[PDB]
């Protein structure tokens, strides 16, 4: 599963 | 090794801002997201919000948003929260804080003690709490000082320059509606004594330079 | 909002006995993205638990974790005197970042009951020179911490003038002490005689008053 850093990579990424 | 230290106490005006700050050492800065936490006095623990490892992307707690501005300087390793428009219910303890991988908060700087007052800075009064036999048990006294009407914290107590710790309660400061502080220093000690013996609390006020030893002297009537 | 609910606020245990602290979250916990906290006084938090149920490194194998969905327990086995602490639990997201904490436990150390010792303190001649007068009472080394403090001055029940203090546990004998200060101008101390202090404490049969007559 997505580390937790790697869904916040996402977030500020897209946002 | 790994470590967040922050910078020292803050004394502010309402209305004022603050820019506190935490360096890290022992590993890689720019690798983690980082945070700062704010706990109030005798308050639990509220997240402010989050600030990526670039420092272009930040995330802020819905109550600091449009007051509270978080940056990080790769060059010195240091990060940073501003908070602005400062009020009273800002006073508080705040701590930076490294997010681990799994996201939790897993290294903690020692914190910020941060005071917003309109007060300005002020030296203590202090005053004897003389044993009597209003102040006497079954052989034991009870004597102290009062260290009444300064401002900012901290005062420190101590008592016979230190050779006397045993029995000692220093308590808690508590602001009083004056905006200064105040606080009482106790010890209980053997009444047949109190002839023999001298008993002296010395209270420095470092942020006002203030240094002030008072011999408690007993009532025999 | 997600909102976590920490049970009991307080939580009296001796040393080596198991505790058992428990978070519940208003709505699931998406992942176990959940973490358990020990704060010493005047200390940095620390990290005990994340995941829900993995041990920090470093941390000392008698903290343990467990739970999922809403609700979360955080358990040590045996309690030892440097567990003795506020604890607190804590949920958070990535998407969109969101980090709330429960309100705290405190872990406080169960003694026998002990009275306390009251103690009463005229104002010094000294501080009346300046136009005030501060009557300082004191309860010394008691347990538990509950205690009822009550101000009359010639028979006249006293609200709102007076604060009180209360010390952390004894590191040696685990107490309480407390002061209760009364504060007057000395325009209305003088006015009066009789000031007393009574104190109610479950391991004193009967209220114990101390008093003085001013002047004396």
């Amino acid at each position: 599963l997505d580390s937790f850093k790697e869904e916040l990579d996402k977030y500020f990424k897209n946002h | 090794q790994e470590q967040l230290v922050q910078s020292g106490a803050e004394v502010k005006k309402p209305g004022a801002s603050v820019k506190v700050s935490c360096k890290s050492s022992g590993f890689t800065f720019s690798y983690f997201y980082l945070h700062w936490v704010r706990q109030a006095p005798g308050q639990g623990l509220e997240w402010m919000g989050i600030i990526n490892p670039r420092g272009d992307g930040t995330r802020y707690a819905q109550k600091f948003q449009g007051r509270v501005t978080m940056t990080r300087d790769a060059s010195t390793g240091t990060l940073y929260m501003e908070l602005r428009s400062l009020r009273s219910e800002d006073t508080a303890v705040y701590y930076c804080a490294r997010g681990a991988d799994h996201g939790a908060f897993d290294i903690w700087g020692q914190g910020t003690m941060v005071t917003v007052s309109s007060a300005s800075t002020k030296g203590p009064s202090v005053f004897p709490l003389a044993p009597s036999s209003k102040s006497t048990s079954g052989g034991t006294a009870a004597l102290g000082c009062l260290v009444k009407d300064y401002f900012p914290e901290p005062v420190t107590v101590s008592w016979n320059s230190g050779a006397l710790t045993s029995g000692v309660h220093t308590f808690p400061a508590v602001l009083q509606s004056s905006g200064l502080y105040s606080l009482s220093s106790v010890v209980t000690v053997p009444s047949s004594s109190l002839g023999t013996q001298t008993y002296i609390c010395n209270v420095n006020h470092k942020p006002s330079n203030t240094k002030v030893d008072k011999k408690v002297e007993p009532k025999s009537c | 909002e997600i909102v976590l609910t920490q049970s009991p606020g307080t939580l009296s245990l001796s040393p080596g006995e198991r505790a058992t602290l428990s978070c519940r979250a208003s709505q699931s916990v998406r992942r176990n993205y959940f973490a358990w906290y020990q704060q010493k006084r005047g200390q940095a938090p620390r990290l005990l638990i994340y995941d829900a149920s993995t041990r920090a490194t470093g941390i000392p194998d008698r903290f343990s974790g467990s739970g999922s969905g809403t609700d979360f327990t955080l358990t040590i086995s045996r309690l030892e005197p440097e567990d003795f602490a506020v604890y607190y639990c804590q949920q958070y997201d990535s998407s969109p970042p969101m980090y709330i904490f429960g309100q705290g436990t405190k872990l406080e150390i169960k003694r026998t009951v002990a009275a306390p010792s009251v103690f009463i303190f005229p104002p010094s001649d000294e501080q009346l020179k300046s136009g005030t007068a501060s009557v300082v009472c004191l309860l010394n080394n008691f347990y538990p911490r509950e205690a009822k403090v009550q101000w009359k001055v010639d028979n006249a029940l006293q609200s709102g003038n007076s604060q009180e203090s209360v010390t952390e546990q004894d590191s040696k004998d685990s107490t309480y002490s407390l002061s209760s200060t009364l504060t007057l101008s000395k325009a209305d101390y003088e006015k009066h005689k009789v000031y007393a202090c009574e104190v109610t404490h479950q391991g004193l049969s009967s209220p114990v008053t101390k008093s003085f007559n001013r002047g004396e």
